[PDB]
């Protein structure tokens, strides 16, 4: 485990060339994140 | 005996819905075509389910007024997604230094999305591993997968351009 950047908590990474893609986030405290929702899928073969 | 039960949502559920609704509203193309995460526009939800453990939930409101208070009282709290060959650990044991992706980009952290299709990637581990179990398949139209929806505090977050 690696610590956050000092003054900190988190790191986003924001999309910088794909114009279509969200925003990914990283924690270095595992108490930072609760499991709240356990979603069981499929993906679907587009037709 | 972990502490954890899971209560299954019905599909009438205004919170069954708002949590699908997330899932399928955040699905996009990846510039990998389709490669760690298969190829597909939507899912088919089977199931939801909520998860319920007083010890871990304490854990995560006793860090979250740590760094709430650290930041002007604004944990900058976010619901995430996030996918893992270690969904039942996590859900059981909660999240720590196991769940890390030592090789990460921006470090050895937990990582979350906000694109669910972006969580649907690591199910199967590091770039769609060799797919699912019974077919090692990434772009498996067969098999069950899950994904965890969690939440987050992010407190000041570091801004990385990329
Ligand atoms: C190493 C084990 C424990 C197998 C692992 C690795 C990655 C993920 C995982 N990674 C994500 C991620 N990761 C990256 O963008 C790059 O891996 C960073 O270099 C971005 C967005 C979302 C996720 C996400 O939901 N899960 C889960 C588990
Ligand atoms: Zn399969």
């Amino acid at each position: 485990m690696a610590h956050s950047p000092p003054g900190h908590h988190s790191v986003t990474g924001r999309p910088s060339v794909n114009g279509l893609a969200l925003a990914e986030y990283v924690i270095y405290r595992g108490e930072q994140a609760y499991p709240e929702y356990l979603i069981t899928y499929q993906i679907m073969r587009p037709e | 005996g972990s502490g954890t039960i899971l209560i299954d949502l019905s599909p009438d559920d205004k919170e069954f819905q708002s949590v699908e609704e997330e899932m399928q509203s955040t699905v996009r193309e990846h510039r990998d075509g389709g490669h760690a995460g298969g190829i597909f526009n939507r899912y088919n939800i089977l199931k939801i389910q909520k998860v319920c453990n007083k010890k871990l939930w304490e854990r995560y409101t006793h860090r979250r007024k740590e760094v709430s208070e650290e930041n002007h009282n604004h944990a900058n709290e976010r619901m995430l997604f996030h996918g893992s060959p270690f969904v039942n650990a996590i859900i059981h044991k909660g999240f720590d230094e196991r769940h890390a992706y030592i090789g990460g980009m921006f470090g050895a952290g937990i990582y979350f999305a906000e694109n669910s299709s972006k969580s649907n990637q690591y199910v199967y581990g590091i770039g769609g591993g060799t797919g699912c179990p019974v077919h090692k398949d990434r772009s498996c139209y067969i098999c069950h997968r899950q994904l965890l929806f969690c939440r987050v505090t992010l407190g000041k977050s570091f801004l990385q351009f990329s």
